[PDB]
């Protein structure tokens, strides 16, 4: 099927020649140009006022980055290093030893913050789901060096933006 | 006379770092790659990859592939009529229905989780499922839409002084235009009968109505008129989409290429291999090449990747709708005010992250 | 005395600085597209007084934003130097603020800074509307907390 | 006692000429579905205030190829003529009542070019010098349909003294009886004063400044602040030849009110019209006004002359 | 008729603000003056307010608190104040205020929420966490032979 | 909503009103009273030489009825 | 959307389309934010029997 688009007879009668005479002169096509702006003009403005409101997101939302830990209080990071293994800009580095108990935990998770896109990738990646992306997405920074990560820094966040990324995987691992 | 450009300025690895990632890790290049419609793009990679793998998308995957397609449809053409208002001196109306591309920005977040890069179409079926109430969203807004639409079009098409500056100047003729490689919506608006939703009716295209836009001469008005009407029938392709959405599945039942269910990832040992093995070198495709072109909201999107019969690409050359009709300016152009150049580039679509492969 | 009344001189001219930031929005990538959302009648960049200019020798923060490459770098500096006095870049997105996801290309500079002095790195890919409209809150407050007239003063 | 009235005149359009900056952002924000500046000071009034001075206290470069002397002359000189083109204004009692003030009104209007050609060769830049001899070509060659426009209005006048368009314009509006002119003079206004859809002179996405180029806080203030100046009162020239008000001399409070409404008005749709319309073409921009515009604006020139003649309405030029 | 209730609400906008100081407070303070109903109120001071007739993103809003964690704050309004709690709430992420559903309990949560840091002498520094490599030898401590 | 521009308006006119209003009352003031007599031609002028010469305080707006007259 | 009705006439003359029904921005329509809990389907191949890999 196709539609044409441009093609168009003009009427040819003393009537269509005054309208098209009339809007060339009298311009009323311009006119109704400035008819619908008035309209746009008188409307609510859809201006949200920031800090003070928030344009929705939804509990999907992928930013900050954020190591949880198990409800007992103990590392989910497990350093099974799938997630370098799919991070596409080999942003994170895990380096893990055998810990004074055994149970290996890394000593080196550094999120090249400025290095990541926000896959989610890393988030799909991990078997115990330790490296989430917080809600956050407000985490300027003045140096370049705040932006480069570690390992405690990621441990911070996780422990900051802990009770809304539980509740946000709660809600969302029905998808997963 | 002559209009030769420079470009480079956003040229990038792309390609050169392709070979050196997988395919799943390839994805992320494509949502990048042009930076204005993203979701089409995974469309064409994800079709060539599973065209590589003889591996078909469950029928409800491909009902949302196209539903995200189409809505990405409406995001290019919405932009670009606009900025050629911004280029032809309307400022207003590129804010009015700009709005509205917040609202599918908004779609695009409840879906994937990121604002725009998406990441949302992989080999084997989208990622993960629609939001339980999603559909409404879409059909709220879908609803108020035309009308959006109507108020670019009363503003932005009758006006006597946007008519002429994009009426007359600058034209392509048939044969000139199909030589010049231009595809897709720049020889439909020059009078061409083709388009790859029809004829090469990929994915489920072949199961929803709608029509292409031809046209007259081939202006910047005549494509101008055939971008709305896009829009218009990618309403339709929504529409029709939208009450069509089938209770199937969202990826592929071959854990070899499709990651497998994270409630039966930490059960099942076959899960757990076969997601250990998909995220540390993925599914290896079997060895070929493959040009697979999609009807991108731009022109005609392919991507010509040649597999090793490894779990990473040999080399991935885009078919770039931007690279094509940027190829056409040096004749498009041909006796022009300087002022026109703009508005010549305007009645195209060159997106500067695309045209360079 | 004295101290007070360079202190307010400096609140006044600050108050200035901080309100009508007419920005170099020198975005080149998909990190350009999301900085409209914050131009947005969503989120209005001109209900802060600031107001996108072109003719770069009337502006004031300097917006770069996109993957930039070896071929802009030339031209991205000279822009730059060409930006009047008070000038501040704001590099936007995970490819301006360190080289990003295009990281190790070989056409890749790794991030805006080492070409031009970044003041305010917003993370993102792409930054959404709001991060990057965050960040140049925090550029305000930047302004907010400066002491031109009290180095001057007790020079 | 008189410089009070100088002071009482000049300061005020300074102060108008700054608001309109705010006025037109904040229309043009709701015009394109936005609220404007809204945070600095209660509905953003303390703005104009925040980037006036903004602009008086940002270093303000000299290009190396600028020459100085002109690229100081263009800018006090298309600011002196604007802020001397308001005097004749027969605003209740003109300030200066010359006899031949609509003459001394295009005077000056057909000296800001001189402005807009030195600022463009001053700054010896490729791209200004384009944008100069285009710029001032434009506007001179809209001299001489914005000269025949009121040759024919005041014709029916009784001569050029601005304070007798009140007595003139008593019963009726002049638009009643000069309507096919009124638009025609109210679209060569924004062609003179380089304002959309006639904003070949600024261009911010083809011309990036046009005629502006290279200026900071400084110059470009006065530029603005002279572009901003002339957009103020084209209202009032045309809201005295056409729509006017009663100038009852007990209370001459009525005239200033109603006379200042219109002025106002006015002064939206000049900001409204920038709103929708694209932006012309050079081509089209001298198409329009030589082919569309000079055949019309002869026709009806001598219809306004001979109109009072053949009906025997004639007017008094005392 | 239709003006009067308009002006009404004007009106009723600075009774429901406190008087004529509250309303110049919040005018000033947060450039938005709006009656809405009391939601709930966290641990620092930030008010948070619900309007279920604006439209989509102004549905929910709040005015901060003056202090929290040290920072004066009165001209010094951020996005980075927020509790996570009111994270969800505020973002509209979620249907569901903290003051009617609390967090889960866990011991590792920070108590007090952290405003951005960056700029001040508490901001992040990166570091190297890995110990060491390749160590080193030790003599007997007198020197030459 | 839309009345926001109000204000914007508002130090507009009122400051837009003011140099009309001045412009007449300091001519009312200086004019005794009355408005600044016009001369646009010369009989006007002339004229007000007469006045001024007459009032003997060398004022032209300074008026003398039939009670100056003997 | 709340203005009141006059000046919904002036809009809605000004454009002569019926902008009160279909307005631009979200209102008390969509879909609350907080949802039941979904069951995703199973796929086409999750059988547990006569399923080789192979076929
Ligand atoms: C010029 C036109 C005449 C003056 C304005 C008339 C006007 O606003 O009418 C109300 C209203 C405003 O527009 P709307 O979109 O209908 O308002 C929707 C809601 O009622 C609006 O709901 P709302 O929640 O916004 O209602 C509260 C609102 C109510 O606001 C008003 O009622 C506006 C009047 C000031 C209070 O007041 C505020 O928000 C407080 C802040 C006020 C800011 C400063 C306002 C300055 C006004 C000018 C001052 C002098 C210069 O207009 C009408 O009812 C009809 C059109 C105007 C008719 C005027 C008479 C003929
Ligand atoms: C007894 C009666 C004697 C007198 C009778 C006179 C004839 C009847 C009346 C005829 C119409 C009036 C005179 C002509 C006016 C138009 C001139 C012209 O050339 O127009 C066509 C011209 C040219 O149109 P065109 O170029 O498409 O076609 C003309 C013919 N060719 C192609 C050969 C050139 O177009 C315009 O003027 C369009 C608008 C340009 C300006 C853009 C901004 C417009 C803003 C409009 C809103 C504001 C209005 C404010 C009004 C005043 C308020 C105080
Ligand atoms: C009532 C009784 C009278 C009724 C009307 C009678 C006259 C009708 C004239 C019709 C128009 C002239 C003929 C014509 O069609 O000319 C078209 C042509 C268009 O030129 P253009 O737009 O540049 O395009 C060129 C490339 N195609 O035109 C041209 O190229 C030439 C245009 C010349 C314009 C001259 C304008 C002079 C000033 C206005 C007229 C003043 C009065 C003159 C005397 C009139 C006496 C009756
Ligand atoms: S974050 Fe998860 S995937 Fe990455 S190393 Fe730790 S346990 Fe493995
Ligand atoms: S989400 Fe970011 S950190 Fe995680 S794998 Fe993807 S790019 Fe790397
Ligand atoms: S930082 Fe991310 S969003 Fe920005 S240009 Fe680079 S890839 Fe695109």
């Amino acid at each position: 099927t196709y539609k044409f688009v441009n093609m168009r007879e003009p009427s040819m009668d003393m009537k269509s020649v005054t309208d098209r005479a009339a809007q060339t002169l009298l311009w009323t096509e311009l006119v109704r140009g400035l008819g619908m702006t008035l309209s746009y003009l008188f409307r609510e403005p859809a201006t949200i006022n920031y800090p003070f409101e928030k344009g929705p997101l939804s509990p999907r939302f992928r930013g900050e980055h954020a190591l949880r830990r198990y409800p007992s209080g103990e590392e989910r990071c497990i350093a099974c290093k799938l997630c370098e293994a799919v991070c596409p800009a080999q942003a994170i580095t895990i380096e893990a030893e055998p810990r004074a108990d055994g149970s290996r935990r890394t000593t080196r998770y550094d999120i090249d913050m400025t290095k990541c896109i926000y896959c989610g990738f890393c988030q799909e990646a991990c078997p115990v789901d330790a490296i989430v992306e917080g809600p956050n997405f407000e985490f300027s920074t003045e140096t370049h060096e705040e932006l480069l990560y570690n390992k405690e820094k990621l441990l911070n966040n996780g422990d900051k933006w802990e009770a809304e990324i539980a509740a946000n995987i709660q809600a969302d691992y029905l998808y997963r | 006379r002559k209009c030769d450009p420079h470009i480079g300025l956003l040229h990038r690895g792309t390609e050169k770092l392709i070979e050196y990632k997988t395919y799943l890790q390839a994805l992320p290049y494509f949502d990048r790659l042009d930076y204005v419609s993203m979701m089409c793009n995974e469309q064409a990679y994800s079709l060539a990859v599973e065209k590589l793998l003889n591996i078909q998308p469950p029928p409800r995957a491909q009902w949302i592939r196209v539903l995200f397609g189409e809505i990405t449809r409406l995001l290019n053409h919405i932009m670009a009529v606009t900025t050629h208002a911004l280029d032809i001196g309307a400022m207003t109306p590129f804010f009015w229905m700009f709005e509205e591309r917040e609202k599918m920005f908004e779609f695009y977040e409840r879906v994937s989780g990121a604002r725009m890069h998406a990441a949302y179409i992989r080999p084997g079926g989208v990622h993960q499922d629609l939001p339980l109430g999603l559909l409404d969203d879409i059909y709220e807004f879908s609803k108020n839409f035309s009308f959006r639409i109507d108020e670019l079009e009363e503003m932005l098409t009758n006006n006597r002084i946007w008519r002429n500056r994009t009426v007359d100047i600058g034209v392509v003729t048939a044969e000139d235009a199909l030589n010049y490689g231009f595809s897709g919506v720049m020889l439909r608006g020059s009078g061409i009968q083709w388009d790859l939703r029809k004829t090469q009716p990929y994915d489920v295209y072949d199961q929803v109505e709608f029509d292409v836009p031809i046209g007259s001469r081939g202006d910047c008005y005549d494509r101008y008129l055939c971008r709305v009407e896009e829009m218009r029938q990618s309403l339709r392709i929504i529409s029709q989409c939208l009450n069509k959405m089938p209770p199937g599945e969202i990826k592929v039942d071959d854990a070899k290429v499709s990651p497998p269910k994270r409630a039966e990832m930490k059960t099942s040992m076959e899960s757990l291999i076969h997601h250990f093995k998909l995220y540390t070198e993925g599914y290896q495709v079997p060895p070929g090449a493959t040009y697979t072109a999609i009807e991108a909201p731009k022109g005609e999107f392919g991507v010509y990747l040649v597999s090793d019969g490894s779990s990473r690409p040999y080399r991935c050359k885009i078919k770039a709708p931007g690279f094509a009709h940027l190829a056409g300016l040096d004749k498009m152009s041909k006796g022009h005010m300087l002022a026109d150049v703009v508005a010549i580039i305007g009645t195209q679509d060159i997106v500067f992250g695309e045209v360079d492969r | 005395r004295g101290e007070y009344v360079v202190a307010k001189l400096d609140d006044l001219v600050n108050w200035a600085r901080r309100s009508s930031l007419w920005p170099m929005t020198f975005g080149l990538a998909c990190c350009a597209v999301e900085m409209m959302h914050m131009a947005a009648p969503r989120y209005d960049m001109d209900r802060f007084g600031v107001v996108f200019r072109a003719s770069p020798r009337q502006s004031d923060v300097m917006i770069v934003a996109g993957t930039l490459t070896n071929k802009m770098a030339p031209a991205l500096r000279k822009v730059y130097d060409q930006m009047p006095e008070p000038r501040y870049v704001v590099s936007m997105g995970s490819c301006a603020n360190g080289g990003g996801y295009y990281h190790y290309s070989y056409s890749v500079v790794r991030g805006c800074d080492r070409i031009v002095p970044v003041d305010i790195y917003v993370p993102g890919c792409p930054p959404t509307a709001e991060a990057l409209l965050y960040g140049i809150l925090q550029l305000q407050r930047k302004i907010k907390r400066e002491k031109r007239l009290r180095i001057w003063y007790r020079r | 006692m008189f410089m009070i009235n100088i002071l009482s005149l000049i300061i005020p359009i300074l102060l108008a000429v700054a608001f309109l900056t705010l006025v037109e952002r904040k229309v043009l924000g709701y015009m394109q579905l936005r609220k404007g500046p809204n945070v600095v000071g209660p509905y953003g009034l303390l703005q104009p205030i925040a980037d006036a001075l903004k602009l008086v206290t940002k270093e303000p470069l000299r290009p190396g190829t600028s020459s100085i002397s002109m690229f100081i002359i263009a800018p006090i000189l298309g600011l002196s003529l604007a802020l001397t083109m308001w005097v004749p204004l027969p605003m209740p009692y003109p300030l200066i009542n010359m006899n031949l003030g609509v003459l001394f009104m295009l005077a000056m209007s057909s000296l800001a070019v001189y402005s807009i050609l030195w600022s463009g060769w001053a700054s010896n830049s490729k791209y200004a010098l384009i944008g100069a001899l285009r710029a001032v070509a434009q506007t001179i060659s809209y001299e001489v349909t914005l000269a025949i426009i009121l040759l024919s209005v005041l014709l029916m006048n009784g001569s050029y003294t601005l304070s007798t368009l009140i007595t003139t314009q008593e019963h009726i509006w002049m638009i009643f009886t000069s309507w096919p002119l009124a638009m025609m003079w109210f679209i060569s206004t924004l062609a003179e004063t380089n304002r959309a859809p006639f904003d070949l002179t600024e261009g911010e996405s083809e011309l990036v400044s046009g005629f502006n180029v290279e200026y900071a806080a400084g110059p470009f203030a006065m530029f603005f602040m002279a572009e901003y100046a002339n957009i103020i009162m084209m209202n009032a020239f045309t809201a005295i030849l056409f729509l006017g008000a009663s100038h009852d001399p007990h209370t001459p409070e009525l005239y200033t009110i109603n006379f200042v409404l219109k002025t106002l008005a006015l002064t939206i749709t000049f900001l409204w019209i920038r709103a929708s319309y694209p932006r012309f073409r050079y081509d089209q921009l001298m198409h329009l006004l030589w082919k569309s515009f000079l055949p019309l604006t002869l026709a009806l020139c001598m219809w306004h002359i001979s109109l009072p003649i053949m009906t025997a309405s004639i007017p008094p030029q005392s | 008729m239709e003006l009067v209730q308009v002006l009404r609400r004007g009106l009723q906008q600075v009774s429901g603000h406190g008087g004529l100081r509250g309303y110049l407070r919040v005018l000033f303070r947060a450039n938005d003056v709006r009656v809405g109903t009391l939601v709930g109120e966290d641990k620092y001071g930030n008010k948070y307010y619900e309007d279920n007739k604006q439209f989509f993103g102004r549905h929910r809003w709040v005015i901060y608190t003056t202090e929290m964690n040290g920072r004066d704050t009165f001209w010094d309004v951020d996005g980075s104040m927020v509790p996570p709690e009111w994270h969800r709430w505020l973002h509209c992420m979620t249907d569901d205020p903290p003051t009617t559903k609390p967090p889960t309990a866990r011991k590792y949560i920070w108590t007090n929420h952290k405003f951005n840091v960056s700029g001040t002498p508490q901001q992040y520094v990166p570091y190297s966490t890995t110990r060491k490599k390749i160590q080193e030898w030790v003599p007997p401590s007198t020197p030459y032979k | 909503m839309w009345f926001e521009i109000l204000p914007g308006i508002a130090v507009m006119a009122a400051c837009l009103f003011i140099p009309g209003m001045a412009t007449a009352h300091i001519h009312k003031f200086t004019n005794g009273g009355k408005e600044k007599r016009v001369a646009h031609f010369s009989y006007q002028w002339n004229l007000m030489e007469r006045d001024r010469c007459i009032s003997g305080v060398n004022r032209y707006h300074v008026t003398k009825g039939l009670e100056n007259i003997d | 959307a709340s203005a009141t009705r006059v000046i919904q006439l002036l809009r809605n003359w000004a454009s002569g389309r019926d902008l009160q029904a279909k307005l631009q921005l979200r209102y008390q329509e969509i879909s609350k934010r907080t949802q039941p809990p979904p069951k995703l389907p199973v796929g086409p191949s999750h059988k547990l029997s006569n399923n080789y890999y192979c076929t």
